[PDB]
């Protein structure tokens, strides 16, 4: 049975969206050569198909962020009074002193992270200020209104009672929090400081940017390829050749570059599917971990879960899990049940523990012996069917009333 | 003269014998926002990647033509980019604004109060 | 797109095989035939790859739907904001062309009131802790009620339990708890 416990903070990062791109099919394949466009028009609707596919990727990009970061219609602002029940929240909350609306962890993350060929790039619909505002609103909501604001109107609750409920949901009585709240506050502050120092890495974010950069660079480098023709420059081929028989080189170049576009578009579609799946998973995590307490094991962090904390990141989101874990161990002797007067007893919710001196009952996650009463247990059946049992009396609080 | 892409971008004139720069001139894409055929007919063209050089309203998403700019906050209806959304509100014409986010309201939060 | 893409010369003389197989000498038709075959095969490859992508997407959505059907309908789920908005009561499915329709029935608190609360209560120098609810007071006395429905009750020993003195729990208040067993003693 545990005797002590430490509160920890763990991190996990999930990608949300990539950098939308857009490549014009016709202007890439042929430059100012009008006749190069004319010969392309024989092939038909390939350019239209490619353009439509890339536009679909572009719109899905904004769809992801709209899905994962828009869960509150009321922008909740933290009250000016800080120090919520002895917990120091100064690194996460955005300080008005900073010009940029980020806070310390956002700034650290954001600093840590590193057209004649139709490589047009479009901006996202939401600016970093907007996502920072979403993060601040969600943080304030879950830090002041508990969990009962993703289900309806926000209700103000002191932080201490909020955490007290959160303990009640994991299998421990309210006594532990109010008995040692200064200790839990010190441990939480130390953990936040430790995680702040740790990032001072982001392996799951630099990967996708590098992937897109590599793909685009391969496209651009493919231009210099001759593709089994006289040369590579369209203007150069135009000058030294004749329209009656220019069809050979132009046709070969068209085929080669079109095939390259086909490969690139297929790769982009695959990557988009993967990214959108990741974003959907992140949205589920936001709905479960943040606006509530989930009993699913090792999903909202590691170990017993208490409460989460979201953040912001370039093309991504950073989560902060607050868990609860047993610390020390102490062996004890157990018994399946206890017999008092030929009647079998069973514990209500805890377990029977025998120090050796006497017998006691305590819950399953925090040692706290109690005198064996008739209210912490109940009776059923005889004592002749249970495998293991020991002889011991059961106290009755009715005796003092007999005076 | 070449670049990272090994493309010609700097030339020497055999007469003047000087360093000459080459910059791209072909660029542009058209996006058309409409309030709907049923509603009205006024439109507001948008250029994706050009400086307002060629009622204009410069945004980081490009150069916008044919829309009035206001500071009045409104819920976002149609997207353009960089937190700019258009609409057909006043007579009625095409307008642009910074995106709005719902409404603002804090909570009581007394250290001994409940709801 | 496929049927439109069928009719396009792809750099050949024409789009009709019969016309090609009539105007040109058969030893000369192979170039045009090969060009047409390559073009049509490329177009078919594009179509099939795109269809495969969309089928994969639909399969993912379908597994999502199966999970939702298994969880929301066949009993409750504590997973907040997963079987609807707010707290979840039940769910009823419906069949729609190439899809399903779900009707989530939910619970939403309507309107509230200001109240004055306190963590724990001190009665005999030893603390008391509520077993399921909260301590609230409108001004007159203290009351215990469920977490999300105002059901005031008289504080009893059967509503709380003791865990030690009131000298360490911050925010405690001084009041009394009534014992129903004492009047029965006479
Ligand atoms: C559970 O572990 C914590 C962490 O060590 C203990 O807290 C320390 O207690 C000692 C004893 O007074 C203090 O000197 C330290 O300053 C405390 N903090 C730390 C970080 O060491 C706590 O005492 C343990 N629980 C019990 C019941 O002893
Ligand atoms: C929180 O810790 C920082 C670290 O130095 C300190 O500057 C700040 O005053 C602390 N806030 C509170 C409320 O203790
Ligand atoms: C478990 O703790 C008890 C304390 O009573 C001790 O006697 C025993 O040796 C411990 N078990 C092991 C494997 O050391
Ligand atoms: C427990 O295991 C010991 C080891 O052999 C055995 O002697 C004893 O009978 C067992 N008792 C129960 C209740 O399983
Ligand atoms: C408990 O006491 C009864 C009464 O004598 C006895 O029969 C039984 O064997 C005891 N159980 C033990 C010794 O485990
Ligand atoms: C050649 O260049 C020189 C110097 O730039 C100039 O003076 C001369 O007129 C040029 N002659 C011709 C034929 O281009
Ligand atoms: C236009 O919209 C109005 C109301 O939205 C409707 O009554 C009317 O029938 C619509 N007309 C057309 C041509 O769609
Ligand atoms: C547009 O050109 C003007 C003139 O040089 C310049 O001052 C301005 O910064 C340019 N705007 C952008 C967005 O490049
Ligand atoms: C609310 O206060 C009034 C007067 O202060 C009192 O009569 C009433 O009993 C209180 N409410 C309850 C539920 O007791
Ligand atoms: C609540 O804050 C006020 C402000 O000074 C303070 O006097 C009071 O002691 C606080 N109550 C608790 C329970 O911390
Ligand atoms: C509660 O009553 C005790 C006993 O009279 C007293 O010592 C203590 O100061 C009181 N506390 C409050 C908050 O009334």
């Amino acid at each position: 049975i545990p005797i002590n416990f430490t509160i920890s903070v763990t991190t996990e990062i999930l990608p949300v969206s990539m950098t939308k791109t857009s490549v014009d099919c016709t202007m890439y394949i042929c430059g100012d050569s009008t006749e190069c466009s004319n010969l392309l028009l024989q092939y038909g609707s390939f350019c239209t198909q490619l353009n439509r596919a890339l536009t679909g990727i572009a719109v899905e990009q904004d769809k992801n962020t709209q899905e994962v970061f828009a869960q509150v219609k009321q922008i909740y602002k933290t009250p000016p009074i800080k120090d919520f029940g002895g917990f120091n929240f100064s690194q996460i909350l955005p300080d008005p002193s900073k010009p940029s609306k980020r806070s310390f962890i956002e700034d650290l993350l954001f600093n840590k992270v590193t057209k004649f060929n139709g490589l047009t790039v479009l901006p996202p619909l939401l600016t970093d200020e907007m996502i920072a505002q979403y993060t601040s609103a969600l943080l304030a909501g879950t830090i002041t209104s508990g969990w009962t604001f993703g289900a309806g109107a926000a209700l103000q609750i002191p932080f201490a009672m909020q955490m007290a409920y959160r303990f009640n949901g994991i299998g421990v009585t309210q006594n532990v929090l109010y008995e040692n709240q200064k200790l839990i506050a010190n441990q939480f502050n130390s953990a936040i400081g430790k995680i702040q120092d740790s990032l001072s890495a982001l392996g799951k974010l630099q990967d996708v940017v590098n992937q897109n950069a590599q793909a685009l660079n391969t496209l651009v480098k493919q231009l210099s390829s001759n593709f089994g023709a006289i040369s590579s420059v369209l203007n150069d081929i135009l000058a030294r050749l004749d329209p009656p028989e220019a069809e050979v080189q132009i046709d070969r170049l068209i085929t080669g570059r079109l095939q390259s576009l086909q490969t690139y578009v297929t790769q982009q579609l695959i990557r988009a599917a993967e990214i959108r799946a990741s974003a959907n998973l992140a949205a589920t995590k936001m709905s479960e971990c943040v606006l509530g307490q989930s009993k699913r094991v090792d999903f909202c962090g590691k170990g017993y879960h208490l409460m989460s904390f979201p953040q912001s990141a370039p093309h991504g989101v950073v989560f902060l899990h607050v868990t609860y874990v047993p610390a020390q161990e102490k062996n004890f002797t157990t018994a399946p049940a206890i017999c008092h007067d030929g009647k079998a007893h069973f514990p209500r919710e805890g377990v029977f523990v025998s120090n050796g001196t006497h017998w006691f009952v305590t819950q399953r996650n925090f040692y706290e012996p109690q005198i064996i009463t008739t209210h912490n247990t109940f009776v059923s059946g005889n004592c002749d069917v249970v495998i293991g049992i020991v002889n011991n009396t059961v106290y009755d609080p009715l005796q003092p009333e007999l005076d | 003269g070449r670049d990272i892409d090994d493309t010609t971008d700097a030339v020497r004139d055999p007469q003047t014998l000087e360093i000459l720069d080459i910059t791209p001139c072909s660029f542009g894409g058209v996006s058309v926002i409409t309030p709907g055929t049923n509603t009205s007919n006024q439109v507001a063209v948008l250029y994706q990647g050009v400086n307002c050089t060629e009622n204009v309203f410069q945004t980081r998403a490009g150069c916008l033509i044919g829309a009035e700019h206001v500071n009045n906050s409104y819920e976002c209806d149609i997207p353009i980019g960089a937190g700019i959304c258009a609409s057909y509100q006043t007579s009625q014409s095409i307008i642009a604004y910074t995106m709005s986010l719902g409404a603002e309201n804090s909570v009581a939060y007394s250290n001994n109060s409940i709801a």
